[PDB]
């Protein structure tokens, strides 16, 4: 669709999507209306998603801010924070397109290989990732305790385990 | 691949039902669509822009707080 | 001097000072490095000493967001929020400066009488201005529970109590 | 006066000495300061920017989660 052609675009300069075709795009995806509920939930929480995950790693592991850390100087900090995010965006374009074939095919080929090579810890991604899968859930399923979402009442179980598998699909690229 | 240029999908879903509405960017913003509308953008994931040095500012805040739990 | 010509130009385009310059502009205030880090804890958080402030107002006056209060709309409620940021850099402003003058003459000069033909309650504003002086003293005195910030061990209570003095002259106009 | 122009000087405060640096825009970039700069602008605090509805996220924060406490 229009969002596809987005993707692989040379340029990547937006596309919108409001009336008539947005009422399209949700029909060929289920659950079209909680479904970009779940989407504006990670995303309009990007910074916070990603802030407590990041944070998670570090105090399970303090060492990671230590001189001869692997997130020690800022510099690295932000690139970590940069990564979780760049990550957490892939998802999202996975749960408002229906599938996860943008976030294997531009986000985790060749991903493990180059955080081999640069020396970036499995385990401190594995904890992130997995953070932020339990966040995006907890968002997802009205477990998010310092920020509630406006939105009806009603189970958005189903999407919660879709999004479940995407991270999943991450992990497993990187473990 | 993973072509090494930060670039990601950036996804805003826009709901503005309560009638305050931002810039015409598409149809639509009319009958039973008012308000909603869906942006896509493939774009670098930067540190900051326009002078707002997002995430440098989130780094700082982990070396100090990472003993906070914000979601409690 | 030159931050003051950025008030007054026609268009306010950035002005910036760093190095030997800045330390020039330190010498004119009284404890420079700690101002600089007094304005930081500001700005750095404009967006949380917002809410948490317009939200305090709010909880403690849920008729506000009633029908017919004064933030019930969307808009209205972004009305709000976006002066408590207006009113919040000006303080901000003038704690770099070391003076109110700016605060006085462009933001609170007219201002009362401004909110009285808009029907904008001065009770509300009076809570939320209370509300960003507690929290803008709490971070400056790294007393702030979620949220501490990094700075060289001492005492800034002087400069707490300076700007404490800032949002004083913002009450005292608005009641 | 007070000239309902929504404008406010906003002000950025600078410290990158840990040597991650930002663009840049002032001349002064030696001896004790270097790192430190001090920015200020006077604009308009708009609702929001660069397709990023700034103020608009906050009030809709409001609404649902006055009764949270971000403090503690
Ligand atoms: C911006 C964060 C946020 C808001 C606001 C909100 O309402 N919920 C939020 C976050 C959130 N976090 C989780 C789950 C976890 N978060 C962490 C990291 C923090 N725990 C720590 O020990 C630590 C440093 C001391 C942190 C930082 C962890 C470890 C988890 C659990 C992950 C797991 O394996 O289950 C959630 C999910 C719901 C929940 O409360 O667990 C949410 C929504
Ligand atoms: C972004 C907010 C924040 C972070 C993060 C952090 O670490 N500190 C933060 C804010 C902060 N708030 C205060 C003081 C007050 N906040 C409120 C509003 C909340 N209290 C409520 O009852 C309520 C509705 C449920 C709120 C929302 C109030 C009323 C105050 C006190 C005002 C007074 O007259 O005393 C501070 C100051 C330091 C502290 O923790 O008490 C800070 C830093
Ligand atoms: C889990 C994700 C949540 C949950 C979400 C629900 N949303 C429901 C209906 C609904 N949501 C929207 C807004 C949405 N659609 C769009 O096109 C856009 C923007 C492009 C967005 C932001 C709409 C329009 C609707 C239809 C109802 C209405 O007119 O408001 C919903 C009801 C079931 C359903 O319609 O499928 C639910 C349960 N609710 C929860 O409790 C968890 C936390
Ligand atoms: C390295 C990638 C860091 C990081 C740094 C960023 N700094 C950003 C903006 C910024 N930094 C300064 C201060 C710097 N410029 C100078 O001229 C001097 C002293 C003479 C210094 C100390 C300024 C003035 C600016 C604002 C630029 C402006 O007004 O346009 C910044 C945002 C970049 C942008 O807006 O394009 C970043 C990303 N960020 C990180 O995550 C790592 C740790
Ligand atoms: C209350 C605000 C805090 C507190 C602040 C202290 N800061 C001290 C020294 C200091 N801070 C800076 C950074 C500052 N100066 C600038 O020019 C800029 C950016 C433009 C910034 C962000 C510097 C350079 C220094 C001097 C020493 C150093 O390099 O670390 C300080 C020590 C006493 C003093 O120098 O007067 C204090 C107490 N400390 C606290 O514990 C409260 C919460
Ligand atoms: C009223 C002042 C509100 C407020 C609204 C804002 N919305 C902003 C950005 C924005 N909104 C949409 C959706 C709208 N445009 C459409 O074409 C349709 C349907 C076809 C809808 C439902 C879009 C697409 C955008 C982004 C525009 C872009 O990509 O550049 C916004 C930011 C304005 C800007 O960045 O220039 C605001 C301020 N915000 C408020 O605080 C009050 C409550
Ligand atoms: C955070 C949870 C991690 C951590 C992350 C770091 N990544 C660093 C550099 C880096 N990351 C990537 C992948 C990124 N670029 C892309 O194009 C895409 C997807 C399209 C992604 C996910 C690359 C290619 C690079 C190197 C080039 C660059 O900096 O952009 C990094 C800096 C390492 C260094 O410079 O020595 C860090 C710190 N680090 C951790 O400790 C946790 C586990
Ligand atoms: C929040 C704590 C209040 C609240 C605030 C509202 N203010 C509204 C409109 C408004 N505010 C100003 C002053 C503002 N403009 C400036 O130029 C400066 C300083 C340089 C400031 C501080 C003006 C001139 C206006 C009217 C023009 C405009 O909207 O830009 C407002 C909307 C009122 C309405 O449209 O009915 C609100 C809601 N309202 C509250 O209930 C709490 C107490």
């Amino acid at each position: 669709d229009a969002f596809s052609k987005v993707i692989t675009s040379a340029d990547g300069k937006a596309a919108y999507v409001g009336g008539a075709d947005l009422q399209a795009l949700k029909k060929f995806v289920s659950e079209g209306n909680k479904r970009m509920d779940s989407v504006n939930a990670i995303v309009s929480n990007a910074s916070c998603i990603v802030s407590d995950s990041v944070s998670g790693m570090v105090c399970e592991n303090p060492s990671l801010i230590a001189p001869n850390g692997g997130v020690y100087t800022n510099r690295k900090m932000a690139a970590c924070l940069r990564d979780a995010e760049i990550i957490l965006r892939y998802v999202s374009y996975s749960l408002l397109s229906g599938d996860s074939s943008v976030l294997e095919d531009r986000c985790l080929n060749g991903l493990k290989e180059t955080y081999a090579s640069l020396g970036v810890p499995a385990a401190g991604n594995a904890r992130t990732i997995s953070i932020m899968k339990a966040t995006v859930i907890g968002f997802i399923t009205n477990n998010s305790q310092q920020k509630k979402l406006s939105t009806p009442a009603g189970d958005c179980s189903a999407l919660a385990s879709e999004v479940g598998g995407y991270f999943d699909k991450v992990s497993s690229a990187l473990a | 691949a993973m072509r090494k240029d930060a670039k990601a999908p950036y996804v805003t879903v826009f709901d503005e039902r309560d009638g305050c509405g931002g810039p015409t960017k598409a149809g639509g913003n009319s009958g039973d669509n008012k308000g909603l509308c869906v942006k896509v953008a493939m774009k670098k994931v930067a540190y900051g822009e326009g002078g707002v040095d997002r995430i440098g500012e989130m780094a700082r805040d982990v070396f100090v707080n990472y003993d906070k739990q914000r979601g409690k």
